[PDB]
């Protein structure tokens, strides 16, 4: 009865064990703005449909 | 030959930057790692990069630009970005401690090291050039590395290019909307600073964009790069007039000998308004006079400084796209014509008109629809004479209390320079007082 | 690069130093073998400001753990994430100064101040550039204000310009616990207002009040306390650590929220606080985060902030938010709770957003407040020592380690002054 | 609606809030038991006496002021000073005033002790005690040699009130002040314990001036 | 063990203590001689959990050859104690051989 | 955009609460979980009149849920639909009623009134339009007469200007169950007329009555009284979630059912309702559903409306149907029935269209009636009131728990001048 969960996400202990990539996470790390917003665009390769 | 060489001061600065440079390479076709496709093409001409571009021969576009932060961490973003490959390595200057919103810290401790080399970069970029049109810096009035560094090297530009033109793309605070809490600080002491090594600072205010894309582009929920992407549009609409082909044209040049009245008057506005959405962009006229009266609105200005509570000194008035010479005779006659606009008594010619026939350039997932015209007007008012006003107030009471002075007062800065800019500014007060009566 | 060394004092600084390199080891996908089981490569790319590369793989925390009884020691590396410190960073003495500010200032614990010391020298050293130095300590506990507060002098008389943050668990009557913690305290803040860049103001209290209310939580126990203690101290540094929209670290925090000084007692606040049950029936946005940050009851110190004025109030929020919002919120708080700021100071709100939250988190935020009603605390633990000062109660052990009464009247009245000069910028006119 | 701040109630469209009660750093803090010199004088001791004159009294000593123990007497004389229910007030200012000016080298010693009863007037901020501290102030500093410089290490604990009172002059345009000869204004007195601070300290005393009060500057 | 002129590997010997009044585990380390590395508790008395669902070690999962993960280190057991065995034997687990 | 907040009070109001939120759950498409599992995307476009959004696509409804006794929590969390609230909504006292309109007005009803008024004000906040405030409580006990009365007048004076509504339900001679509803009516209706902008007056007899011979039902309980009542509560504002032809808010009810503000007591009153036998023998066409409306045994209230004055007819129609065959329902049944109209108000009925019917029901109407025929129960409940005020039974526990005979003899002469002013309104002529 001295240790409890944590409080914020009430999130379960863990015997982290890394038996599976750490890329496959329930609670993943988030990603930047910039990173988000500017992307690469697509260039228009021109066997494309003809527009209306 | 033409050549415009770009200074990112600060965080702001940086930011603004990758919106205006990812602007930059998709209006030019360049991709994000520096060649032409090489399959595809845009058409712009051989030599519609000049500005801002150089070629090494191999094709690699190498763009202008001396990213500059005092801080690691939005250096080193934009060097894991997409435009990794696109900048040179040498560009993207940057140091290990903070200027922590310290005037201080930017012009006397911390950006002294990093000056030499900054200039030494500056010196390489316009050495490689032939001739040089201007110098456009981008920072905010804001704190730190962008008052106090982008004074110090604009002073030591002045000492060493002093007749190259000079524009100050500057983020200035909002009347009530405010982020550090000695922004006050650094706005009066970078305004003085920058009073006598300016040649044009122009005023962009975060609040101001907010509300406009609350109203226009209809988002509720704007982050920094849905303001630095209309900061993007309008240096290009700037500065579209040397890339670019058209009618009647501008230069770096006019813009301080056609906007300037006095050698302290040089904060003018922007405002650039068809800043309309994919859903009510075709559904409308974007015609001449419909975008001119909705630019002489004063709820699409973008510093939030009421232009019905002062007079017009000067308006450049910038055309991006399918504009006509009489179109754009008409509306600016019909708008003389009315009474609300407000011009000096001393400026019956109040315009400067410039036109290019290039449409603006959309962004993918940029707010912004494809117009076919644009307006980008500088509007040099005395107006501002009320935002100045707000600013003496706060600077008078933080300076009244000596609250955060010992800071600035501990690392530098002999305390009478402190009184030395809040004098110059009283000084810009009744200096806009004598020209507006 | 900035580094920060981090530093625990005393019983309760240790547990809240261990949970606080448990809370940003997970943050950091540090497992407590010491390996990096993570995902991104921001992840990695700040990991330098608290931890340190090991040949092998491993990431030592750049921590230094202090007591003078070795079970601390024992405890703490037995406790999880145990074998994630360094051995040599482990400087312990064999006294047990165990709540006496004279043992742990003057006597045996001063014979300890040289290794630990030397220890942090040799930590600090190996940096290509510093920030500043982190003291986690309990001011009603002999090591943790003894040696506490002698180390935080040798430390600034050391390194006088790199920037100095302890996070001092200031004691608190309704939770009482030890006789002699109004004597440690007053005999603490003497040094802390002196020395001290910054420090957060932290009362066991109050953290058991906001358990209780808003968290609901039954028991709370002391992992609980010292997680939201870890969170505040972990959301601080966020800008430190994970890049984003604009940004604020430690130096531009106490360049931005300290206005004299000395007036750098704060107060700390983190506030996506919710209970079990009612996790899930929530919809994370800016005013709801707003609504949690300025509240009497989520602030983790015990004095009500509404007895005076906020000076300054610094908020780091954390996630992919809305800049218009952030400053919106904030805004209409000054505007509509306009009497509880001082009116002297324009805009009395500093903001930092950092894009990367908590792992689990949508959003998060961390309050820091400068409060004139931190002269409740300091009025209360002041009355508690003049109780027991007019009687010269309990004061035989401090003069016979070798102290003054005079030393005693000194810092009793530098309080006082401290009080005073809270009051004089809580009551000063607007010009 | 009146509510408490920083809530629901605080945040309607029709909802005002309640000001926070003031801490009163600006009010007079009056004794809840009288200092040592109402109970050390009309017990017996203090060889003074008043003789009688017009300005004032003058205070006769009944022993010489040069020969008497200021490790004694001087600082609890300076507790006198934060009382007003005067035959005592003129005993202490006065008795300030002339073993001051009649010592020497003597104050120099005791100045380590004359703290508390300085700091205990200060922290009072009664209208015509706090006048006569000033003056008291002003007198210390010229008094002795090598004075001024001693009270360096104390300019933290007599100066949390001067910083207070410093701005409590009256904007009175162009009426005159004949309230000039009973030197009476706290916001002008201040300076002149500042300055006199300044001419007769050392030369780190600025540094911690400046630490104190923030709007001072060099004189 | 990296970077040794004297092993490449180590192993540490390990006595685990499973307390049946709460079900708990503490570790402990029998402080072998001339080690030159700190031993003493390495885990205290704590229920240590065992999946990611907020599942924890019982004693009806613990047998003789295993491996037990606890803070991502992977003991293994050897052997048993008499009473150990003769209650494990008596709840009903089959006690696989000590090696 | 117009949202209304929901508020049950008591046992009575509880449990009509959660039959109506189960009907308004399984009409929008939302499962026990709070998960839109539905087909159109009308059960989603008008989603913000009764639901707020959460985290992970989840709908939370805005209402409250206040009683004293605890144990009905445990019954609405035993019920299905029963999860889908959120936690924080579930303000429960401590102790019981005690079946005191006292106990639940002048005390610790009144001390559960701040937080019950800080939930309502956190819910409230998240609007942008606030078009009003339900209330689901029954005129019998403490905590849905005093404490419902109570939350009546708090909310009127913190939005004086937002309209409310009250599903009151009354007292029945015939059923009673409880020997001081005529004090606890009484004390309740001189609140309900002065404080509330709409009621609507439910019995209990009328709907045993409605389940007996409309419904030919063995065994009717609470749960289809209360399926009764949820469908009239929604068919009052089917009109603001769904769109029709002709719209209908409450304001629009509010101005065109009451001539004199206190005159706002409503019988209410649905159709179409049909037994197991009469399946096959049921036209269903518009005119039934017109006939099982103004029918006089279909009332959801206990008072025969020939005996009286339609002042005005509300009629709120559910589903695909014409526009005249529904205004000629209108027109025939006053020109036939001119004798129980009033004579100096012409054309009384107002009338509604919304194009969706309710889910298994192809097509509905909720009959709404301001008629002089309701002023029966308040003349039973007045003399019931006088015949054991007479004697001052019962009164003890009254006035030792806190209230005066003067604010008795004060609330039953308020209740005679209203009985007094419907009496004038009935007979009064035209020239
Ligand atoms: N339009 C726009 N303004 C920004 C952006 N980032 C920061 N700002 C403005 O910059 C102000 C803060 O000053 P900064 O220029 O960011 O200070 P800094 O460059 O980070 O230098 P230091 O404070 O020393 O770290 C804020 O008030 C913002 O208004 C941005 O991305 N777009
Ligand atoms: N928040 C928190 N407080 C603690 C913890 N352990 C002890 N304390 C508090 O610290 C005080 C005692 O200080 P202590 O650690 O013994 O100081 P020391 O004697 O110098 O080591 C007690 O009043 C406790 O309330 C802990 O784990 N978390
Ligand atoms: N129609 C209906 N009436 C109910 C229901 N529950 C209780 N009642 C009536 O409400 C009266 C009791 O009121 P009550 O809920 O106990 O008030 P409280 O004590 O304040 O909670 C009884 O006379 C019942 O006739 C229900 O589920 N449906
Ligand atoms: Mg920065």
């Amino acid at each position: 009865h001295a240790y409890n969960v944590e409080p914020i996400s009430f999130h379960p202990g863990s015997p982290f064990k890394n038996t599976t990539p750490g890329t496959w996470t329930n609670r993943p790390t988030g990603n930047s703005i910039m990173k988000t917003d500017f992307l690469p665009s697509q260039q228009p390769s021109g066997d494309e449909r003809l527009p209306a | 030959m033409r050549e415009c060489i770009s200074i990112h001061v600060g965080q702001a600065g940086v930011q603004i930057g990758n919106a205006c440079w990812e602007l930059y390479c998709l209006e030019h076709g360049i991709q994000p790692d520096g060649q032409m496709p090489s399959d595809k093409t845009i058409g712009g001409g051989d030599d519609s990069f000049n500005t801002f571009f150089s070629e090494t021969g191999a094709g690699k576009h190498v763009p202008r630009a001396v990213f500059v932060d005092l801080e690691p961490t939005v250096v080193d973003e934009v060097r894991t970005g997409t435009y990794r490959q696109l900048f040179h390595p040498e560009q993207l200057i940057t140091g290990k401690e903070d200027a922590a919103n310290n005037y201080a810290r930017g012009h006397y401790t911390i950006g002294k090291e990093i000056v030499d080399l900054v200039l030494d970069r500056i010196r390489k970029l316009a050495d490689q050039c032939t001739g040089l049109q201007g110098f456009l810096i981008f920072h905010s009035f804001g704190g730190g590395t962008g008052s106090g560094f982008a004074s110090l090297l604009m002073e030591r530009l002045s000492v060493d290019y002093g007749k190259k033109s000079k524009l100050e793309f500057a983020i200035y605070p909002a009347p009530q909307i405010s982020t550090a809490v000695v922004e006050p600080y650094n706005t009066i002491l970078t305004t003085h600073t920058t009073l006598e090594h300016s040649d044009c600072a122009f005023m962009v205010d975060n609040e101001a964009i907010y509300d406009i894309c609350r109203r226009n582009l209809d988002i509720e929920r704007p982050t920094y790069t849905n303001l630095n992407r209309l900061i993007a549009q309008i240096v290009s609409s700037i500065t579209a007039s040397l890339r670019f082909d058209g009618a009647l044209n501008v230069d770096l040049t006019e813009f301080q000998t056609n906007l300037v009245p006095y050698p302290r008057i040089h904060f003018p506005l922007a405002t650039y308004a068809p800043v309309i959405s994919a859903e009510k962009a075709y559904h409308e006229q974007l015609s001449v006079a419909e975008i001119t009266n909705a630019c002489f609105e004063p709820a699409n200005q973008m510093v939030k400084c009421d232009p019905r509570h002062g007079k017009y000194m000067a308006c450049c008035m910038l055309y991006r796209g399918d504009v006509v010479p009489k179109d754009v005779n008409a509306a600016i006659a019909t708008i003389k014509t009315k009474r609300t606009i407000q011009f000096v008594d001393w400026c019956p010619t109040g315009f400067k008109v410039g036109i290019n026939y290039q449409p603006p350039t959309v962004v993918p997932g940029g707010d912004l629809a494809k117009v076919q015209r644009a307006v980008c007007m500088l509007s040099n008012t005395t107006a501002i004479a009320e935002a100045w006003a707000r600013l003496d107030h706060k600077f008078d009471l933080m300076y009244a209390k000596r609250a955060f002075v010992h800071w600035y007062v501990g690392e530098g800065m002999e305390e009478g320079e402190f009184s030395e800019a809040r004098e110059d500014l009283a000084a810009l007060e009744k200096d806009y007082e004598e020209v507006g009566v | 690069m900035r580094e920060i060394v981090h530093m625990q004092a005393g019983q309760c600084g240790n547990q809240i130093g261990a949970k606080f390199w448990e809370v940003i080891s997970d943050e950091h996908g540090i497992d407590p073998t010491g390996t990096y089981h993570g995902d991104s490569d921001l992840q990695l790319e700040r990991i330098n400001v608290y931890y340190n590369e090991a040949t092998g793989g491993k990431y030592v925390p750049r921590a230094v753990l202090v007591d003078l009884e070795p079970g601390t020691m024992d405890s703490v590396r037995s406790g999880p994430f145990g074998q994630i410190f360094r051995p040599d960073n482990f400087v312990f003495g064999q006294s047990g100064a165990g709540n006496n500010w004279a043992k742990g200032h003057y006597t045996e614990g001063a014979e300890l101040v040289d290794s630990v010391l030397d220890v942090v020298r040799k930590e600090a050293e190996s940096c290509d550039c510093l920030q500043g130095f982190q003291l986690t300590h309990s001011l009603g506990g002999g090591t943790g204000s003894g040696m506490g507060t002698l180390l935080i002098s040798k430390i600034r008389e050391e390194y006088p310009d790199r920037i100095m943050n302890t996070f001092s668990v200031v004691p608190s009557p309704k939770v009482s616990d030890t006789v002699v913690e109004p004597y440690n305290a007053t005999l603490s803040v003497h040094q802390l207002v002196e020395n001290t860049d910054e420090t957060y103001c932290i009362d066991n209290e109050a953290l058991y009040d906001i358990c209780f209310r808003t968290l609901k939580l039954t028991t709370p126990t002391y992992g609980d306390l010292n997680h939201l203690v870890s969170a505040t101290m972990s959301g601080v540094t966020t800008c430190l650590r994970f890049p984003g929209q604009l940004n604020a670290d430690l130096r531009k925090l106490a360049v931005n929220m300290v206005p004299f000084p000395r007036l750098h007692f704060f107060m700390p606040g983190f506030a996506p606080l919710t209970s079990r049950g009612s996790q899930q029936y929530r919809a994370l946005t800016v005013p709801e985060l707003t609504q949690q940050m300025f509240d009497a009851k989520n602030m983790m110190a015990a004095c009500d902030p509404r007895h005076g004025r906020y000076l300054t109030v610094a908020a780091i929020f954390r996630g992919r938010m809305s800049m218009k919002e952030v400053d919106e919120q904030m805004l209409n708080v000054q505007n509509k709770n306009s009497s509880y700021f001082v009116e002297w100071i324009p805009n009395n709100v500093k903001t930092a957003v950092c894009d990367i939250p908590p792992r689990g988190l949508k959003m998060s935020a961390t309050f820091i407040g400068n409060s004139t009603a931190i002269q409740e605390l300091f009025k209360r633990i002041s009355e508690q020592f003049t109780a027991m000062f007019r009687r010269k109660a309990f004061l035989h052990w401090y003069t016979g380690e070798g102290m003054d009464e005079m030393e005693f009247t000194e810092a009793e009245s530098n309080m006082n002054d401290l009080v005073s000069e809270y009051q004089q910028y809580q009551d000063a006119t607007a010009e | 609606l009146k509510a408490e701040g920083f809530t629901t109630k605080s945040r309607m469209k029709n909802a005002v809030v309640v000001a926070p009660p003031a801490a009163g750093a600006f009010a007079e803090k009056p004794l809840l038991q009288g200092t040592s010199f109402r109970k050390f004088y009309n017990r017996g001791d203090f060889p003074i006496a008043l003789e009688h004159d017009t300005k004032g009294n003058k205070i006769a000593w009944k022993v010489e002021i040069e020969k008497l123990d200021y490790h004694h007497y001087l600082p609890m004389f300076f507790d006198g000073l934060c009382e007003t229910t005067h035959p005592y007030e003129f005993f202490a200012r006065q008795g300030v005033h002339d073993m001051l000016e009649h010592g020497g080298s003597k104050i120099l010693p005791v100045i380590p002790q004359l703290i508390i009863p300085i700091k205990s007037a200060l922290n009072m901020k009664n209208r015509m005690v706090l006048c006569t501290t000033l003056k008291v102030l002003q007198h210390l500093v010229v008094s002795g040699e090598n004075v001024g410089e001693a009270l360096v290490p104390y300019y933290r604990q007599i100066l949390p009130v001067l910083n207070t009172f410093k701005n409590n002059n009256l904007n009175s345009g162009d009426s005159i002040d004949y309230g000039q000869q009973r030197r009476e204004n706290i916001g002008d007195l201040i300076h002149e314990v500042l300055v006199a601070f300044e001419k007769k300290g050392g030369d780190d005393a600025f540094i911690n001036i400046k630490y104190m009060v923030p709007t001072h500057e060099s004189s | 063990v990296h970077e040794s002129p004297s092993e490449y590997f180590r192993v540490r010997p390990v006595i685990l203590y499973y307390y049946l009044e709460d079900d708990s585990i503490s570790v402990i380390e029998p402080h072998v001689e001339n080690s030159g590395m700190p031993q003493g508790k390495l885990i205290k008395r704590m229920r240590l959990p065992k999946n990611d669902q907020g599942d924890h070690w019982h004693w009806k999962d613990i047998n003789l050859n295993i491996n037990v993960t606890f803070y991502g280190k992977v003991f293994h057991i050897t052997d048993c104690d008499r009473w150990t065995s003769d209650f494990m034997a008596s709840e009903g687990i089959e006690l696989n051989a000590p090696v």
